[PDB]
């Protein structure tokens, strides 16, 4: 197993680096969504995480998009489950 | 492992010996042990656990069975795992 | 007054287990049903009522484990519908079926249906006669209760069966509920170990008891793993 | 209920609410009118 | 004895059935004080009526769009619709008007007899009325409260439809959050196939 | 022989806010209302003094139980917060791919007043406050590879916190147990060994085996976290787990037939550190937790509860007596089953000692992947758990004194092991004081003589390694026996417990995970200093406990209370006689000692262990100057305080500017504490009189009369701010230094 897993680590390394950069950028931008003007007063009435999950966010949503991009087939993605009840209060 | 193997026979012998010992007052049991006793050579009947529920004429209990089996399995583990250590 | 029933009784257990409670054999090795010091959910009435509810749910559960599998295997019901219990949509990763609605839609349906049933049952448990008073769409007449939350002799006894020997029948149901709770425990247990359904474990033990038992199954503790 | 309101009206809870709100307004003013060394004229 | 919010549970002691839609629902005892109770009955009635108007005006434009009389956006999209004035001045005048009217409401709550005479024309709504939150003479332009026997059950009907519309508006908000269309679209989508589309149907966990 | 059972009073107190609306309901003097501003401090001081609220022990026990439930809810909130921040406000996923070069960070500040500079360049295309809690290392060692797992456990922790609060409400307002429930200590030990520690360790061993072990093995092999199969795919799919570790192809048959040697691939006794991650082997930790689980499960069947087998702890106490100790341990069962403060003293003492051992064992044997290499988290964890330990020990002394004043009964302790201690407390305290003096004189002159000789230009007369050899021969002997343990006395161990004993320095990514630690003369001197400072803290605390009830100066001190300011200026002056005041001074010395322990740790690790191998020997952080400079006070002042302060004082304009600001602020708080410490109430009360005159002049006079702090409260504030300022100064210094140097 470890042989093929290392082989596809080598074959997918660039995409996972992009994934890690995107999630880190999302996590950092999560402190600047009002200063930069992404989840302002209207859009963040509910959870701005829910805004990123459902609506549109410059960085958070990006991660939401690539987080499950190009993952292993057959297995549920390491970054997110197939489904889940909504985050507690969009938190 | 199989029936009649050395490990199976060790554990069966251990549990038989332990249960017999505490059934006939040779080992501390639920209804007779050193709680509130006098010296090392004499155990005493435990009034708190006296008549705690059994259909065995010596008053052997399920907790007696469970305790003897646990201690026997512990001892059998110690004895069997001797000689399995790598060194 | 039988083997495996004197194991649990003692001075404490026999002090309060008189025997008039249905299927009271005195087997209370722990001090859970002690009337003095009772409170919360460890009071004897709650335990007796919960034992009965668990027994009834276990009888329904074991019957729903055995029936789809047996009936598919013989051919009574469709094969696609005769799934094993744990592959019939309970766990979608394990297995699911394409029902009329989405499995989560069904979950929500059955959820609020169980809400409306169980809360009425609870209010009979806490306030006995109050379930027949408020106008519940004209259905309160047959949901008054009986004063015993365990045995409401209203709609639910519409056949009026087991009336000539109610005491004997009361014991019958407790013992069957105990047996079915153990049965459902087993069915989950050897579904977790063997990886097959309970009927297949049964027949495998019938054919080769010495090759399809617990101790042999230790080597093959997953069968074929679907994860 | 009413007693809880009275409990809120206690000195510590009221101090915490008043300073939470005050810090909030001051932070918002320093966000929308940031970096104000002196009153402009 | 009366029907309650939860059969078998005694109604809240501070609730004695002397209010419209009284079903003994107050597990938090938020209206134990009668002074607080008056204010809160007024809050329920005001929120009820606003939520009903809210549902009516969030459903009617989309229904007219579906019928074909006129083309109108959803309740949410109406915010960004470009009107004669931006949202600033429009809301400004709206709030001026509501400071006028809501000061009149506030002083009706404080003083029931107050705010029963026109301050500009001298018209008398109701000469010495006391029922706060129900200014019949002021707003009953059809005389549907001239009989107390009629009036009390009409009050009950109002409260029920109001609570239903409060729940409906909360649902409208949550639906637009979770789906993205107007309520009436979501309704017809659920109507078309309740086994494929809907919450837990579209796999929108 | 009472039967162990569940006992409860149903609905003992109604749930209502009426007591919230009325401050000070729990007392009688505080219930009437505030006459003076002292009332506020009295309210907060006795908020959790349940013994002084109600006389009956049942209500006190219920209050303690539900307060413990509330604390556990608070801890679960804190854990939920930490996991949630590690999910939405961190670079844990980036750090997973590059743990050696990315700084862990799970706090991002809002950009408001220029504080955005605190969001340091921690790596991974991320900015935030670098964290030193080691949470990232813990999560990696637990097998967490995605932020969803962190979010999921955070939400679980929040649910559990809600459940903990609900349990406290249930067990005070709905199902409060009776006093005879809490006094079932036999059952308590049976459950808290077999079920809390035993089953908890078993559960964690199972997690480690089934989830952490495969995930961390794949990470060790170099597998990308985003390509690793999910934990349920390892726990359930036995073929997948057996692919990594072939023993899983045999199922549980070896387990149940005592063929446990077949599990030797994933249950090892390797010892040492993982060369890739620099942490303990996870197979070793799994086997550890398994054996711990078994040992505690067996040891939790010691005590008799409801079936005659087992022990009665009263009997085994009373049977232990001897010719020197009179009646022996008779009556201690009554002490520890009818006094919460006695139990609290023991448990706090052992908790504090344990936290200390935890710090030692974690620096020396890093249990987490990429923990040792991250020097900042390692220093932070060591220092933290040291401070927690010293505080808990001081509290143990305090609660020992509280029991001794309040709950000690001479009738039930006639000639037992405690009464005889009270009957020769003079000998104990005099010998301890003598020991304390001796230790201080010798150890300080070891430093002061060296200062003097160096200043006089006589290095050959110093106590350095070159001049006079005070070699710690015994510690070097222990190091030798432990380095040779895997050969003779621990033959099945593939390696030593730690690399600190000797040989085969452990390096991960250039930086040293673990290095054998040497012990020269400076180590001798600093360890004897440590013993000196410990013995003085013990002197103060034990003197307070033993002289809590009486002394030759004040015989009637028991009725004065545990916490009183003095007995007056008579008898020459009776200030700080109460055992509370001993805890005050005791707390002070505790602080002092910890300050030396953590300074020794920091300097020794920076000089002789931490560093970076470059193929040409070790390049330590400070260059190994400890062995030749840590024998002089000037050496600590210059090469440790002055030298290593450059990071914190020059931290302005960088992410460590917050550490610099805290450094100054903690200096201020310490000096501010000196106000409360060096002054007395009378002056401040008169100043208040003048200020009250000024207020009365303008009719601003408050209804609650302003009062100076009580003398006990003044000492309390002084020690609290002193400890805060000193510890926060050391915190800012250590964190800024170790983060900047790396
Ligand atoms: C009668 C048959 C039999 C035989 C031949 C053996 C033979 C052996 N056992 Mg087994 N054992 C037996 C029965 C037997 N045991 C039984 C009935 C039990 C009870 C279940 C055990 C439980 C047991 C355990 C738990 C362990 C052994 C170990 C060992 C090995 C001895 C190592 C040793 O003592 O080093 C000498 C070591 C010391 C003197 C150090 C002692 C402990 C130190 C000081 C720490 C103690 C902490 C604290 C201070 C104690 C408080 C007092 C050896 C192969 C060990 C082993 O296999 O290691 C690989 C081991 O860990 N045995
Ligand atoms: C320090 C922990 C602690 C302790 C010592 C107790 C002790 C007690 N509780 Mg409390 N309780 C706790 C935590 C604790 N509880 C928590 C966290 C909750 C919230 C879930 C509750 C909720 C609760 C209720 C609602 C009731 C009690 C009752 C009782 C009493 C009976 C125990 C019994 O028969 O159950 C023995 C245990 C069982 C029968 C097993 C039940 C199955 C559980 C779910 C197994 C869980 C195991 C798992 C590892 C723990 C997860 C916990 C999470 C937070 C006893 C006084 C009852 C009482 O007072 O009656 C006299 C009662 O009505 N407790
Ligand atoms: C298997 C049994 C078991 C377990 C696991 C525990 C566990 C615990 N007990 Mg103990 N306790 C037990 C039996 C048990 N108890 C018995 C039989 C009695 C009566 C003699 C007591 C009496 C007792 C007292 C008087 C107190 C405790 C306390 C504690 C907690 C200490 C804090 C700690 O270490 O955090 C470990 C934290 C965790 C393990 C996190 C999960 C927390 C939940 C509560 C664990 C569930 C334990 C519970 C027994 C099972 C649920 C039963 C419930 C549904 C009825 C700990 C949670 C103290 C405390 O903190 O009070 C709350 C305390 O004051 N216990
Ligand atoms: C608490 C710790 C813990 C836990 C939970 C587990 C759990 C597991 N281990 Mg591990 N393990 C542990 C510690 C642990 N292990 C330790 C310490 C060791 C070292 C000796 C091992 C070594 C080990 C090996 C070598 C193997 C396992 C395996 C397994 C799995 C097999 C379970 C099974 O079928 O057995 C039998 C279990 C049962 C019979 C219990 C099931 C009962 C169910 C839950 C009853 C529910 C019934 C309910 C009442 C009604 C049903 C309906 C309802 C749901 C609606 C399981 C996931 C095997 C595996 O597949 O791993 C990949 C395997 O090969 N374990
Ligand atoms: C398991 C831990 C434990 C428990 C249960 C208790 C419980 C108790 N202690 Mg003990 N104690 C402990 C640990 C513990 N303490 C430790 C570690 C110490 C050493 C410091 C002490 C020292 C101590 C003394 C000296 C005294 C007590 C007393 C008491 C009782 C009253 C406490 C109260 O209401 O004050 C409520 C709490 C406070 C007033 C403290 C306020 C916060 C202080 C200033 C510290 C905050 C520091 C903070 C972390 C830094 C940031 C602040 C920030 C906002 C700027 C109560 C029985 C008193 C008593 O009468 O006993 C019967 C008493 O005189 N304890
Ligand atoms: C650097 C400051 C300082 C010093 C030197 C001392 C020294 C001492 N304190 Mg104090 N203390 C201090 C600060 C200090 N304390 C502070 C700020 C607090 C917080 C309030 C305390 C709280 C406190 C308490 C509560 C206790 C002490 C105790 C002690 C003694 C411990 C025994 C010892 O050190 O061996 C002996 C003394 C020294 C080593 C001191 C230095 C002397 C050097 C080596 C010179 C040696 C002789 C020299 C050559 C001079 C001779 C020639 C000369 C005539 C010209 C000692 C007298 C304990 C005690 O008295 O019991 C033993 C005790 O119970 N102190
Ligand atoms: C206690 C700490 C300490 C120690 C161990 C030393 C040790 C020493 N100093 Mg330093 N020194 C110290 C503190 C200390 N100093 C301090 C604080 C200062 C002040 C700044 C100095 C200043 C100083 C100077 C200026 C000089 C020294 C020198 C010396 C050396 C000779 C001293 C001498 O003649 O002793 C005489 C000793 C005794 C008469 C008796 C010692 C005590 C006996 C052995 C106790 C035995 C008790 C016994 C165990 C009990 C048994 C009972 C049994 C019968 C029942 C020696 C290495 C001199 C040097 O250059 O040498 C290197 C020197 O010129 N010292
Ligand atoms: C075993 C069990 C309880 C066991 C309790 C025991 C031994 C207690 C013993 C003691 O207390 C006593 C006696 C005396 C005490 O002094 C000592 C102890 C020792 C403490 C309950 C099972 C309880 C079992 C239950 C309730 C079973 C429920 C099944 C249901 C609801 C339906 C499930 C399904 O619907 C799904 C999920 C999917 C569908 O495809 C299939 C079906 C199967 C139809
Ligand atoms: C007023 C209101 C809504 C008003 C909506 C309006 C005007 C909408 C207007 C618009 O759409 C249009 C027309 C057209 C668009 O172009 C413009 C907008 C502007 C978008 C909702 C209230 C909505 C109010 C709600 C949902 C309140 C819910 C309260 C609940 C459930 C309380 C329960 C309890 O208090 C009890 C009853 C008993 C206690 O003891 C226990 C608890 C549980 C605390
Ligand atoms: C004669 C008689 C009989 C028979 C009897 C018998 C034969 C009995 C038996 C009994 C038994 C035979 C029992 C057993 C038991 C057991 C047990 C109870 C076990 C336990 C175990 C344990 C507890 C374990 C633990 C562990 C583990 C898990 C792992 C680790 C290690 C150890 C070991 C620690 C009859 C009845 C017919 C009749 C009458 C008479
Ligand atoms: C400074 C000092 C005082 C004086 C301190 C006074 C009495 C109290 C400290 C001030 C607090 C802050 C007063 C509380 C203020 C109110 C809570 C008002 C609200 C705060 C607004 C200003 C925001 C003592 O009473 C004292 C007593 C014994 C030993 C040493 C000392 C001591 O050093």
């Amino acid at each position: 197993l470890t042989a093929d897993l290392l082989a596809r680590t080598e074959a997918n390394k660039s995409l996972n680096d992009q994934k890690r950069a995107a999630t880190s950028s999302a996590n950092f931008e999560r402190s600047r969504l009002v200063t930069d003007g992404f989840c302002q007063f209207p859009q963040n009435i509910f959870g701005c995480q829910n805004a990123a999950e459902k609506g549109s966010v410059k960085f958070l949503s990006d991660d939401m998009a690539i987080e499950c991009e190009g993952t292993a087939d057959g297995k549920t993605c390491s970054s997110k489950a197939p489904g889940a009840y909504p985050s507690f209060l969009g938190l | 492992w199989s029936i009649g193997s050395t490990e199976n026979m060790i554990v069966c012998f251990n549990t038989t010996a332990i249960l017999g010992a505490m059934r006939f007052g040779l080992m501390p049991s639920v209804k007779k042990n050193f709680n509130g006793a006098s010296s090392h050579t004499a155990m005493v009947e435990q009034a708190n656990a006296k008549t705690i529920g059994s259909r065995d004429p010596s008053g052997f209990t399920a907790v007696d069975v469970l305790a003897g089996g646990s201690l026997a399995t512990i001892i059998s583990a110690g004895e069997i795992l001797a000689g399995q250590v790598p060194y | 007054l039988a083997p495996l029933y004197v194991l649990g009784n003692s001075e404490q257990s026999l002090s309060y287990l008189d025997g008039s409670l249905p299927g009271d054999y005195g087997f209370d090795p722990l001090g859970l049903s002690d009337p003095e010091g009772a409170g919360g959910f460890v009071n004897p009435k709650w335990l007796a009522y919960s034992e009965l509810i668990h027994g009834r749910w276990a009888m329904l559960g074991v019957a729903g484990m055995v029936a789809p599998e047996v009936l598919g295997g013989m051919g009574i019901i469709p094969q696609e519908t005769g799934l094993v219990w744990f592959k019939a949509g309970m766990i979608p990763a394990q297995g699911t079926y394409d029902y009329w609605a989405s499995p989560f839609t069904i979950f929500w349906i059955n959820a609020f249906l169980m809400n409306i049933a169980e809360l009425r049952r609870a209010q009979d448990y806490w306030n006995p006669g109050s379930m027949g008073k408020q106008d519940f769409a004209g259905l309160e007449k047959m949901l008054g209760g009986s004063g015993d939350p365990a045995y409401p002799g209203g709609f639910f006894n519409f056949m009026k069966q087991g009336e000539k020997d109610m005491a004997a029948m009361k014991t019958k149901e407790i013992k069957n509920g105990r047996l079915a709770m153990m049965a459902c425990f087993g069915c989950g247990a050897q579904a977790c170990m063997t990886g097959e359904g309970p009927v297949k474990n049964l027949v495998d033990h019938v054919i080769d008891p010495f090759g399809h038992n617990l101790l042999v199954n230790f080597s093959q503790i997953g069968g074929v793993s679907p994860f | 209920m009413k007693n809880f309101q009275i409990y809120l009206s206690t000195a510590p809870v009221l101090a915490a609410v008043w300073f939470t709100v005050l810090a909030g307004i001051l932070i918002e003013l320093n966000r929308f009118f940031p970096d104000a060394l002196s009153f402009p004229l | 004895e009366r029907p309650v919010w939860y059969p078998g549970k005694a109604p809240a002691p501070h609730l004695d059935g002397s209010l419209p839609g009284d079903f003994g629902f107050d597990p938090l005892s938020l209206s134990a004080d009668p002074e607080m109770r008056k204010w809160m009955v007024q809050a329920e009635l005001q929120h009820a009526r606003w939520a009903m108007l809210g549902v009516a005006g969030a459903v009617a434009p989309e229904l007219l769009t579906k019928i074909g009389v006129a083309d109108l956006p959803n309740w949410v999209d109406a915010g960004t619709y470009q009107y004669w004035a931006p949202a600033g001045p429009l809301f400004f005048i709206q709030m001026a008007m509501f400071n006028w009217a809501e000061v009149r409401r506030w002083q009706d709550m404080k003083n029931p007899g107050s705010m029963n005479t026109d301050p500009l024309f001298g018209y008398n709504s109701n000469d010495t009325n006391t029922d706060v939150g129900y200014p019949g003479g002021l707003f009953d332009k059809l005389g549907y409260a001239k009989d107390p026997a009629k009036a009390k059950e009409l009050k009950l009907k109002e409260i029920k439809n109001g609570r239903l519309a409060m729940v409906a508006f909360l649902g409208i908000c949550a639906q637009y959050v979770q789906t993205g269309q107007g309520p009436v679209e979501n309704l017809f989508s659920h109507i078309a196939s309740p086994g494929s589309v809907g919450y837990f149907g579209s796999q929108g966990l | 022989i009472k039967t162990v059972k569940i006992v409860v009073d149903r609905d003992p107190v109604p749930t209502s806010f009426e007591k919230w609306a009325k401050p000070g309901h729990f007392s009688r003097t505080l219930a009437k209302g505030p006459a003076t501003t002292t009332w506020v401090w009295d309210l907060h001081a006795d908020a959790h003094d349940f013994d002084s609220h109600t006389t009956d022990l049942e209500d006190i026990s219920r209050k303690v139980f539900s307060a413990h439930f509330g604390q556990l809810g608070v801890i679960f909130i804190w854990l939920s917060g930490m996991y949630f921040h590690g999910a939405r406000f961190s670079n844990y996923e980036a750090w997973l791919s590059d743990p050696t070069h990315i700084k862990p960070s799970a706090q991002v500040v809002w950009p408001i007043v220029g504080q955005e500079i605190l969001n340091g360049d921690v790596g991974g295309g991320f900015q935030g406050v670098q964290i030193t809690s080691g949470f990232f290392q813990l999560w990696r060692g637990s097998g967490i590879t995605s932020e969803l797992q962190l979010y999921s456990t955070a939400i679980g922790a929040l649910i559990c916190a809600g459940l903990m609060f609900f349990a406290g409400w249930w067990h005070y307002h709905k199902a409060a147990p009776k006093l005879e429930w809490f006094q079932n200590v036999e059952s308590m030990m049976n459950h808290h060994l077999a079920g809390l520690l035993g089953l908890g360790s078993l559960a964690w061993a199972g997690h480690q085996i089934h989830i952490a072990l495969p995930v961390n093995t794949l990470l060790d092999a170099g597998v990308d976290p985003k390509e690793i199969p999910l934990p349920h795919e390892f726990m359930l799919n036995r073929a997948l787990m057996a692919e990594l570790y072939p023993s899983f192809a045999k199922g549980l048959t070896p387990f149940f037939t005592f063929n446990w040697t077949e599990y030797s691939d994933f249950l090892t006794f390797r010892g040492g550190l993982n060369p890739v991650t620099g942490g303990l082997w996870l197979t070793d930790m799994a086997h550890h937790h398994l054996a711990i689980a078994v040992l505690f499960l067996v040891a939790g069947h010691q005590y008799r509860t409801n079936w005659g087998i087992g022990h009665s702890m009263k009997e085994i106490l009373e049977a232990h007596k001897g010719p020197f100790t009179g009646e022996g341990h008779k009556g201690l069962y009554e002490i520890l089953t009818t006094s919460w403060h006695a139990q609290l003293a023991i448990n706090l003492a052992l908790m504090g000692s344990l936290s200390i051992i935890v710090s030692h064992h974690m620096y020396s044997m890093p249990p987490y992947p990429y923990l040792a290499t991250d020097y900042g988290t390692q220093l932070s964890l060591f220092t933290h758990h040291m401070w927690i330990g010293g505080f808990c020990i001081c509290g143990a002394a305090a609660h020992a004194a509280i029991f001794m004043v309040r709950d000690y009964d001479p009738a039930t302790n006639y000639n037992n092991v405690l009464d005889r201690v009270l009957r020769h407390r003079d000998a104990i305290i005099s010998h301890l004081n003598w020991v304390c003096i001796f230790l201080g004189f010798h150890s300080f002159g070891l430093y002061i003589h060296n200062d003097t000789m160096s200043a006089l230009g006589r290095p050959q007369d110093m106590f350095s390694d070159t001049a006079i050899q005070l070699q710690p021969i015994f510690a070097q002997f222990v190091q030798h026996t432990h380095a040779l343990a895997p050969e003779l006395t621990a033959p099945t161990a593939a390696g030593s417990t730690s690399a600190s004993w000797g040989g085969d320095i452990v390096a991960v990514g250039g930086k040293i995970a673990m290095m054998p630690i040497s012990l020269g003369t400076s180590d001798f001197m600093v360890h004897h200093i440590h013993a000196f400072t410990i013995h003085v803290t013990v002197l103060i605390l034990l003197k307070g406990v033993l002289f809590a009830r009486s002394s030759r100066l004040i015989p009637d001190k028991a009725n004065l209370g545990f916490r009183f300011p003095c007995d007056g200026p008579g008898r020459g002056g009776t200030c700080q006689v109460s055992a509370w005041d001993h805890v005050f001074l005791g707390l002070f010395w505790m602080y002092n000692s910890i300050s030396i322990v953590i300074f020794h740790f920091s300097w020794k690790m920076q000089s002789d262990v931490w560093g970076s191998v470059t193929g040409n020997g070790v390049s330590h952080i400070t260059g190994g100057n400890f062995a030749q400079s840590a024998n002089t006070i000037n050496g600590w002042l210059r090469d440790f305080l002055w030298a290593q302060s450059s990071q914190v004082i020059q931290s302005y304009g960088s992410a460590l500017s917050a550490y610099g600001l805290i450094f100054l602020g903690a200096h201020f708080i310490w000096a501010f504490s000196l106000m409360f410490l060096f002054s007395g109430r009378g002056y401040w009360q008169e100043l208040i009189e003048s200020i009250v005159w000024a207020h009365n002049k303008l009719k601003v006079a408050p209804a609650i009369q302003p009062r100076a702090l009580s003398i006990t409260q003044g000492r309390a504030v002084g020690v609290a701010h002193y400890l805060l300022g000193g510890i926060a100064t050391t915190w800012s210094f250590f964190l800024a230094r170790i983060i900047a140097v790396g």
